[PDB]
């Protein structure tokens, strides 16, 4: 009983790859298409619900993850390995940082501890790479609205806009065709609606698109009044009605 | 080819060990299935007994797992045995830690997690099982939630699992085609076992005895599981129709 | 042949192959007998040297005042085997005044035998012990294998071209059974039926080994000069 | 943690991890000792691909381990620097509850006891280290020369190599290294150990390294300039 | 507070003569003003010649005993059933006394 | 690979052939038990004339009443020595007296099997451990990685062991003086060996009673080979 | 392929090969049965008596488990003595803990854990026994068998070993011509025959027999060896039957 | 133990170091060196509970000249002072803390400027032109704030350690019999052997 | 067991090589090329960024150019997450060097620390190597400006200028040919820009495609100053040197 293995899965080949991230890499591939859009006054992250059976209740999973008030995260790959990552991230931002500091961590630390944790699993003996790509978009007051990629080496790249999982390279380059640096958060999720309709098959509406986004303070969903510096989180996931109210004017 | 031995990735990406314990999954040869209705949720499985020397009564694939929360297993009986200890330990340790009962899609989701860890975590095999969880949700009403070697897990309107399992799945899906809801609309849950029952006749083109089901029921507050008299019970007024 | 690399490893008939490996280095070891009558229970043992300047590998070790082993295979696992022996029944005695019975030393063995034969790592012990005892319900005689297999017999022999001895003492069994209150009787048919097993070789007097133990005689080896008396 | 035996018997009652460690002395760059009648002198090759190197900040092939005793090495460089360490640390313990430094046989004798512990210790590997190990006793004049391999073995030499090509300098020093007359002053005993060097290195340039150890903790390195000054001599003396 | 020790009374004597000696002991046990037994007996015999006395606190004294007794068979197990002798007895007690420097067995040793 | 602890199917492990293997190529080691005392004999085996043959240590002392000679990979012979030293010297701490030599080589070879997947794999040297004690007198043991000791009247180990055995069964008899057997140790040394047996390459040890375990100077060990050569020219 | 050297491992088909190369061991071992009555239990077995040399009545099979729990197994007999220590272990600690003895199903579940948790790693083999075992609770009797795969369920009638088969198919008689039930001497007598009728599978060596029993009315609810003149009265009823 | 006393003057540290040890009503040894160097051109001297003492100096040492090994390199007086005062301050959380005040008169040769650190058993660390542990400050603070100038040279600071030593031997109670007294500048430590 | 599942990654070849370490350095000779030159008033890092997209955030990215304290920084050849970890590592040790002395971490030191955890996972523990080497730029009083490089063996050495990663080969050959020892800061910037426009895989050097930092002593009298180049920066120091 208990783990003999003590010794890494993950090693180098005589070519110089690291043969399970790459395989790893390629499970992402085969996974449903999720990208990210950054505008001036916010971001967007969007994925298609790919349902199982129509027996199934979709609602019931949810691709795309709050992580904290201000940071939320969506993926492509294997679905599992994501649920568990989200977890995880969740935790790491009290445990290393709001236990320590009083307030949640600045997005690209949060990425960096989420990073940490996949490299971990590429190094660490008796465990497979995670097989999936985030994509992370947040908000902190002194780095303002970021959006970054993480990939199963643990690497993490910040994006203007990107894709990741079935048809990245079409919907990369729909996305370098329409993206400035003056666009406006509606703008950015009208885009992310028209990049989204290439790669998806079937029906597309409000139920098999998943929607969220990072802009203003929803005061609304803050839950209390009393204390004027708490001003509610920035992240907000579009509800299937407000998601199918873009889609006639598109 | 050791990427087909344990849980690391194949040069496609793909986890073997994994799509091997689904295959176990069907090694029993059971098939199962599950509804909801207004006020209760609803689990069927076939009960096959070939050896005339077994006590039939201690041949089960279905377990209470709190008193709320009933699963139904589609694998091997060992496996599942495993699963339903950790799921009755889990359950019970969540009412403890957080004052309450543990929900029917919190402990498929935890169970989810542990499944996940074993195609992530070389040593550990991944249980040959499908997990039906079942209750009536004291926030949800009436839920299913399942649970494969993969570590997935959804909820569902209705569901089926096994190896005749598409054939249910279609059949369902055609049925709730046509009444337009979410659920059988129906006020006492005899009624939705018989319903249960009917599209499983239908489906799998089988008649059943007493002794050819197993059948669980979930209302609030109490999950059980019904006597061979209850299911006789059943199949006359299915008959008488 | 694919399935003989660990003890872990079932072969596709059943079988472990490690714990078959095991038992062969038995089979290559010196033979040694074991018999018992009502009232004595008696070891002996064909001693090997290296050469004519070495000594010769003692077979037999004391274990308690009323209960002792004889080995045939490797003497290091034998060294172990008898130490594990020596503290259970010095722990039996300590805790609650009590000589444990011979049955419980074969039970003990047994079980101590059996986790080299489940678990990754390990291997099997490579030696056979018989052990001898007299008890609160009189002698006995012990055949220990390293598959964990223990067995109580009348009489009983291991090593190389043990079988000898072994059909001699199923011959002579409505005999040598009755040898009550007559230890150098007890010996003497041991001593015939390890000559069932000689080839090429007979027993000397820094050959033979001898032990007995009985109603009113506590476990003691004879050795040298002291079992020239029977060759 | 860890476990498997890495350092293992084959058939033939070889240990290949360690004889392997031996293939990674061979590949290192040649060291050299050879002691006088009243010091000792370590040479060390450092080899030539290498241009543009800094050094004043380089690790020496030479180390002190105390401040009477060095330390040089031929293999793998990250392993030495394990060694030297414990050597190092070892020294200081050793002064502290014996109140004497270490005699350079203790020390020799510890360094060879680290690497025969790492050939049957699961889960690590041996050293791809072999070292010569210099210096003088505490308040004794008489030179001390050791050398250690990947084993564990060790023993005392009147001059000894290590390192790529060292076969050839062994030649050269074994025939012209006189047990009877050990080189009687230092100059003599540094002019011997860089004739051995030019037998392999190439250009006496940059190549070559010398540090000198006399009595009661007297250490010190030469400059190129110093070194390039036998250099010079050895081949004027050279055309007959 | 549970006090781990107690006084069990009894005294007890060595002489040695030529080529014999002598340990003597009352058999009286007592707890304060109580008699617990007439006769427990204190002085043993260890084997290979040896008798030991360890007179105090009775519990610490027959838990000596018994850990000297079995010292004595482990000594014939492991050394081919050499004789232990009176010095070696000794220098092997002492061990066993300071064993238990920092936790005491309450009694005055005589073998 | 296959485990470290492996059984071959003729019910032998792997590991401890092997390194049986490994002590055939050591240097050549001699023992012979007189009444008088056990000598212990060692080629040196020096790999260059620039290595200092004094240096090279292959008889050691265990106690003043226990000395110990090597052969194979001598470097794993260290703890052996380390461990028979500590068990010594132990036993004289809790029992005020001399440990036999049996009991010593008994806790030596105790190690030996202490091997798996404890130590990585068997040592690879076999030890000729003498001594005396007042219960048995003078003795001679041949401790193996196997975990198996031979008690002998003399014996030889290394890489000329086989004919150097041949050659000790014929010579020794129970009535050998402690000369005789020095010579003996000597000869048979000579025979075996690669280059020219002198004061150097070769080593002589014994222990005695009364004086213990003593290791013999290179000018002592040199006339006794001259005497040797003295005695093989007069007939 | 590969997939059948290492123990955990699915192979495509969905097996672990190790157990069903585990259970090739137990077809190898001697006959051992089970029979369930109106108040208790029975179990019996067939020791093969390899030689003269065998001393009669005192190589002992059957073990019991706390006071009221008989256990019989066939396959490698030091895996079923581990299976059993283990059980003894799990029964103290139940009874420690809530003070009544370990219920039947209760520690059936227990031994069946256990032999499952054998299946999850390649660092243990799986048992090569397969253990037939019951006893008498506050609920009446019941008789379970427990495989290599950590597989049980309770039964009417159980076999296993080299003569299953033939034992089986005379248990299914039983069950058949007795649906108000056997009684607990009556169950002596058939276990008795059983094992002889099943000895004619393993025939070479002659045997001995040995028989157990746990009965409300017959034994108080407690696990008693049956000796003497019962099991003599029931070697004879076997003995009867086969001429 | 007992008498510790520093002064930095403008070239040197000069350090006073009692030789009495006593132990109950007997003293022991009146030759006692208090004093350990830890590099050359920095020297500690200690007081406190016996044997921790010793083994916290030699300790002490033993680390610097490792580090001096390992970098041919000499700390400098204040880095070996931080070093000193951390493993004490980890020490008095311990389950059984140093019992040892010590100081440090060292030469920084970077600097070219002599420094003396005075530490306590807490970890307590302060630089100082002069510096006492225990009851010897009582008597030698007051008079050294009087006659003590920063830049006096070595003589002067051995004139004003005189006068220190006198003022202790005439009102102090117990006989710590005469200091040993050491300077430490650029050329490294020596003693002064007639005080 | 599970020993067949075991690469066994700190095991040497018949010839004597680590086979984990020099497949590591396989992986390193992909990554993008960085330069280090050492001036006698400063030290110049630069590094060619891996094949950038036109929708990456340049300003707010790091890739190749780490700050270890104010005084020391790594360029960083291969994967990029095994150099996060090391990069974290050496940062604590600067500080616990720091908080013991009460002096800033001398720059051999916290090399030869980073360079013996690599050995470790080459010798013991049965893990894959870091896949990583640095190129270290720092300052101490008492060496002055230093460079060092250490690879996955962990074995380091001192430069007055080095490549690693990409066409090392080339890159080396360039700087031996045009580097001298009286050098300033200025001109090792040109040679370092001049070096990867040539060995460059792309088709031409951009200011979107590099990193760059100096280390000079250019902030007031005897204090040491780390400028990390922001991407305009690096668009007018490649204008100004007539690369674009």
């Amino acid at each position: 009983m208990t783990d003999r293995y003590s010794f890494s899965l993950t090693t180098f080949s005589p070519s110089g790859k690291l043969g399970q991230i790459d395989y790893a890499l390629t499970a992402v591939k085969q996974g449903v298409t999720s990208l990210g859009i950054k505008a001036t006054n916010g971001v967007v992250i969007a994925t298609e619900k790919k349902s199982s059976s129509p027996l199934a209740m979709s609602e019931t999973l949810s691709k795309v993850s709050l992580l904290t008030p201000d940071i939320g995260a969506v993926y492509s790959g294997m679905g599992p390995d994501y649920r568990v990552l989200v977890d995880k991230s969740r935790k790491v931002a009290h445990t290393s940082y709001k236990r320590i500091y009083g307030e949640y961590p600045p997005t690209k630390l949060l990425v960096s501890e989420v990073a940490k944790i996949m490299q971990e699993a590429t190094q660490s003996g008796g465990v497979r790479p995670f097989g999936v790509s985030l994509l992370i978009a947040g908000h902190d007051e002194f780095n303002g609205f970021s959006l970054y990629q993480v990939d199963p080496s643990g690497s993490y790249f910040p994006w203007k806009a990107t894709a990741i999982g079935k048809g990245s390279v079409a919907a990369k380059t729909f996305l370098e065709k329409r993206w400035n640096d003056e666009l406006e958060l509606e703008d950015a999720i009208h885009i992310a609606l028209l990049t989204l309709k290439e790669s998806v098959e079937g029906e597309f509406n409000g139920d098999t698109i998943e929607l969220a986004i990072i802009g203003d303070e929803n005061p609304d969903l803050l839950g209390y009044t009393g204390i004027p510096t708490d001003k509610g989180p920035r992240f907000r996931k579009l509800t299937s009605q407000e998601i199918n109210d873009r889609l006639e004017a598109l | 080819g050791y990427d087909r031995h344990i849980t690391i990735f194949s040069p496609e990406g793909r986890l073997y060990q994994v799509e091997y314990a689904f295959k176990a999954t069907n090694q029993t040869n059971i098939n199962s299935l599950a509804v909801r209705g207004k006020d209760c949720t609803v689990v069927i499985s076939q009960k096959k007994v070939p050896d005339k020397l077994l006590d039939p009564t201690t041949v089960s694939y279905i377990f209470c797992i709190s008193r709320t929360i009933g699963m139904v297993v589609n694998g091997p009986i060992p496996d599942a045995r495993n699963a339903a200890l950790r799921a009755k330990a889990e359950a019970a340790e969540f009412r403890y830690k957080y004052g309450y009962d543990m929900p029917c899609d919190v402990l498929a989701k935890r169970m989810a997690n542990l499944s996940q860890i074993y195609t992530q975590r070389a040593y550990m095999r991944p249980l040959g099982v499908i997990l039906t969880f079942v209750s009536v949700d004291e926030e949800l009403g009436p839920s299913i939630y399942k649970t494969d070697p993969a570590g997935y897990y959804v909820g569902y309107k209705a569901t089926a699992t096994g190896p005749k399992q598409q054939e249910i799945t279609t059949n369902l899906e055609n049925h709730f085609k046509k009444s337009k809801i979410d659920h059988i609309n129906e006020e006492s849950w005899e009624k939705v076992v018989e319903f249960a029952i009917t599209h499983m006749i239908d489906a799998l083109g089988t008649e059943f005895s007493k002794n050819d089901l197993e059948v669980g029921v979930a209302t609030k507050d109490k999950f059980f599981t019904l006597s061979a008299e209850n299911i006789e019970e059943r199949l006359v007024a299915i008959a008488e129709q | 042949n694919n399935y003989d690399g660990d003890t872990v490893t079932f072969s596709p008939t059943g079988r472990l192959f490690q714990v078959e490996y095991a038992l062969e280095a038995i089979k290559q070891g010196s033979v040694t007998v074991g018999l018992r009558s009502n009232t004595h229970a008696v070891l002996v043992a064909l001693k090997r040297n290296a050469d004519e300047l070495s000594s010769y590998q003692k077979k037999i070790i004391k274990c308690d005042e009323h209960m002792g082993l004889s080995l045939a295979g490797l003497a290091p696992d034998a060294r172990v085997l008898s130490n594990y022996l020596r503290q259970q029944c010095n722990y039996s005695s300590l805790v609650f005044n009590r000589k444990l019975a011979v049955e419980r030393a074969g039970h003990l063995l047994c079980d101590k035998a059996q986790k080299n034969t489940q678990s990754y790592g390990g291997r099997p012990y490579g030696v056979g012990l018989l052990i001898i005892g007299y008890d609160k319900s009189g002698a006995h005689l012990l055949e220990f294998q390293p598959s964990g297999n223990v067995t109580e017999l009348y009489g009983t022999a291991i090593g190389a071209r043990s079988q000898g001895a072994k059909t001699y003492l199923e011959r002579t069994l409505d005999t040598f059974i009755k040898i009550d209150g007559n230890p150098d009787e007890l010996i003497k048919a041991g001593v015939e039926a390890i000559s069932q097993s000689l080839r090429d070789e007979s027993l000397t007097v820094d050959n033979l080994s001898i032990a007995i133990v009985g109603k009113d005689t506590p476990f003691t080896i004879y050795d040298g000069e002291a079992v020239a008396k029977y060759i | 943690g860890y476990d498997r035996a890495l350092s293992i018997f084959s058939p033939d009652g070889h240990i290949f991890q360690v004889e392997y460690a031996l293939e990674a002395v061979k590949r290192g760059t040649c060291a050299v000792g050879v002691k006088g009648k009243n010091c000792v002198v370590l040479g060390c090759e450092r080899r030539s691909t290498l241009k543009l190197q800094d050094t004043r900040i380089t690790p020496s092939k030479v180390s002190k381990i105390d401040s009477h005793v060095v330390l040089s090495f031929s293999g793998l460089n990250a392993d030495s620097r394990i060694l030297i360490e414990k050597a190092r640390v070892e020294a200081q313990s050793h002064r502290l509850t014996l109140e004497d430094p270490v005699t350079v046989e203790y020390l020799t004798r510890y360094v060879a006891g680290v690497q025969q512990r790492y050939t049957q210790s699961g889960g690590v590997r041996p050293f791809g280290v072999s070292t010569l190990i210099a210096g003088f006793d505490p308040r004794d004049d008489e030179p001390k020369l050791y050398q250690t391999e990947p084993s564990g073995i060790y023993s005392s030499w009147s001059a000894q190599t290590i390192g790529r090509n060292s076969k050839t300098v062994r030649e050269f020093l074994e025939k012209n290294y006189d047990r009877k007359e050990p080189p009687a002053t230092v100059e003599e005993c540094v002019k011997l150990t860089v004739r051995s060097l030019l037998e392999v290195v190439q250009t006496g340039a940059k190549n070559i390294e010398i540090t000198v150890v006399k009595p009661d903790s007297d250490i010190v390195a030469l400059s190129s300039e110093e070194i390039n000054q036998y250099v010079t001599q050895i081949e004027q003396e050279k055309q007959e | 507070q549970f006090n781990p020790y107690g006084d069990n009374g009894g005294t007890i004597l060595g002489i040695a003569g030529e080529d014999f000696a002598v340990l003597a002991g009352d058999t009286r046990n007592i707890t304060d003003y109580s008699i617990n037994s007439r006769y427990e007996p204190k002085v043993f015999d260890c084997g290979d010649n040896i008798v030991m006395s360890a007179n105090g606190f009775a519990a610490d004294g027959d838990a000596l005993v018994k850990r000297f007794k079995n010292s004595v068979k482990w000594y014939h197990f492991d050394h081919n059933d050499k004789k232990l002798s009176i010095n070696s007895a000794a220098r092997n007690i002492q061990h066993l006394l300071y064993g238990k420097r920092f936790f005491p067995y309450y009694v005055h040793t005589i073998i | 690979d296959r485990g470290v602890s492996t059984f071959s199917p003729e019910g032998r492990l792997f590991q401890v052939e092997y390194s049986l293997e490994a002590i055939k190529l050591g240097s050549t080691a001699i023992g012979i038990a007189t009444k008088e005392g056990v000598v212990l004999g060692v080629e040196k085996r020096a790999t260059s004339p620039l290595l200092e043959s004094d240096s090279i240590e292959k008889i050691v002392e265990i106690d003043r009443h226990i000395g110990c000679a090597m052969s194979g990979l001598t470097a794993d012979a260290r703890s052996m020595i380390e461990h028979a030293r500590t068990a010594a010297v132990t036993h004289n701490l809790y029992y005020d007296e001399d440990i036999n030599v049996e009991s010593l080589t008994q806790s030596v070879c105790d190690l030996a099997l202490r091997f798996g997947e404890l130590m990585s794999r068997p040592f690879g040297v076999a030890l000729l451990i003498a001594g005396h004690d007042a219960d048995d007198g003078y003795q001679l043991f041949h401790a193996e990685p196997s975990g198996t000791f031979y008690r002998y009247n003399a014996k030889a180990i290394g890489s000329g062991s086989e004919g150097a055995q041949a050659e000790l069964l014929n010579e020794w008899h129970s009535s050998l003086t402690l000369k005789e057997a020095e010579l003996l140790v000597l000869k048979i040394l000579k025979q075996v060996m690669e280059e020219k047996l002198d004061e150097n390459n070769a080593q002589l040890s014994c222990i005695t009673k009364q004086d213990g375990f003593k290791i013999y100077d290179n000018e002592k060990t040199a006339e006794l080979i001259k005497e040797l050569k003295e005695k093989e020219a007069a007939e | 392929t590969g997939y059948d050297l290492s123990n955990s491992v699915f192979s495509p088909d969905g097996r672990n090969f190790q157990v069903e190369y585990a259970v090739k061991a137990v077809e190898n071992g001697t006959t051992s049965i089970g029979i369930k009555c109106n108040d208790g239990v029975v179990f019996a077995v067939e020791k093969l008596i390899t030689s003269k040399l065998l001393v009669p009545q005192k190589n002992v099979k059957i073990q019991v488990v706390d006071r009221h729990i008989g256990c019989v197994y066939s396959g490698l007999i030091p895996d079923g003595r581990h299976l059993v220590n283990r059980g003894r272990e799990e029964a103290a600690s139940f009874k420690k803990l809530y003070k009544t003895p370990i219920p039947i199903p209760a520690f059936a579940d227990r031994l069946g854990q256990y032999v499952q948790a054998h299946t999850l790693y390649n660092s243990v083999r799986p048992f090569g026994v397969s253990t037939i075992f019951g006893g008498v609770d506050k609920n009446g009797a019941h008789l379970y068998m427990l495989e290599p795969s950590g597989s049980y369920w309770g039964y009417k009638g159980a076999a296993t070993g080299k003569g299953r088969q033939s034992a089986k198919a005379e248990l299914e008689k039983l069950v058949d011509h007795h649906p108000e039930g056997l009684s607990a001497r009556e169950a002596v007598k058939q276990a008795a025959k059983i094992i002889y009728l099943a000895h004619e599978d393993n025939k070479e060596k002659d045997f001995e027999l040995e028989i157990s029993w746990c009965s409300l009315s017959e034994t108080n609810g407690l696990h008693k060896f049956v000796k003497g003149d019962l099991l003599q009265e029931a070697i004879d009823f076997a003995q009867k039957e086969i001429n | 133990m007992d008498i510790i006393l520093g002064i930095r003057v403008q070239d040197s540290v000069i350090l006073a170091s009692s030789k009495a040890v006593t132990r109950g009503i007997s003293v022991l040894k009146d030759s006692d060196d208090k004093t350990r160097q830890l590099s050359p051109h920095t020297l500690m001297s200690f007081a406190g509970e016996a044997g921790d003492t010793v083994q916290f100096a030699e300790y002490i040492q033993a680390n610097i000249q490792l580090y001096s090994i390992r970098e041919d390199y000499e700390l400098s007086p204040q880095a070996v002072s931080s070093f000193v005062r951390q493993e004490l301050a980890k020490s008095i959380r311990s389950r059984r803390p140093y019992q040892v005040n010590v100081l440090i008169g060292g030469y920084d040769k970077k600097k070219n400027k002599p420094e003396l650190y005075q530490i306590d058993y807490l970890g307590t660390k302060v630089e100082l032109p002069y510096g006492a542990h225990g009851y010897s400050g009582f008597y030698t603070f007051s008079l050294l704030d009087h006659h003590y100038r920063p830049d006096m040279t070595t003589e002067e600071g051995l004139d004003l350690l005189k006068l220190c030593v006198q003022e202790l031997e005439k009102r102090m109670p117990m006989d710590f019999k005469g200091v040993i007294v050491k300077i430490v500048d650029k050329d490294g430590i020596r003693q002064v052997d007639d005080f | 067991g599970s020993r067949r599942y075991d690469s066994r990654t700190t095991i040497f070849s018949p010839e004597g090589r680590l086979y984990q370490v020099e497949y590591a350095l396989e992986s390193i000779s992909h990554a993008g090329t960085a330069i280090g030159i050492m001036a006698s008033d400063g030290i110049v890092l630069a590094a060619e960024r891996k094949v950038t997209s036109t929708l990456l955030e340049q300003d707010t990215s790091t890739e190749k150019l780490y700050k270890l304290n104010d005084k020391i920084a790594v360029a960083v050849a291969g994967l990029t997450a095994d150099a996060e970890i090391l990069i974290n590592t050496a940062r604590i040790h600067a500080q616990n060097y720091l908080k013991t002395y009460n002096e800033d971490i001398p720059v051999e030191i916290l090399v030869r620390r980073l360079s013996d955890i690599k050995q470790g996972y080459t010798q013991h523990g049965g893990l894959r190597p870091f896949g990583v080497s640095f190129i270290y730029a720092g300052y101490d009083d008492r060496y002055g400006y230093q460079l060092y490089t250490s690879n996955p063996s962990g074995n380091y050495t001192g430069w007055k200028a080095i490549s690693v990663g990409a066409n090392t080969s080339a890159a080396q050959t360039l700087l031996q040919m045009d580097y001298k020892d009286d050098m300033k800061v200025d001109d090792a910037i040109e040679l370092a820009l001049k070096t990867l426009s040539k060995t460059t895989d792309s088709s031409a050097l951009t200011y979107d495609r590099l990193e760059f930092a100096t280390i000079r002593k250019g902030a007031n009298d005897g204090e040491v100053y780390q400028k990390i180049f922001k991407p305009q920066e690096i668009k007018d120091i490649l204008v100004k040197t007539g690369i674009t």
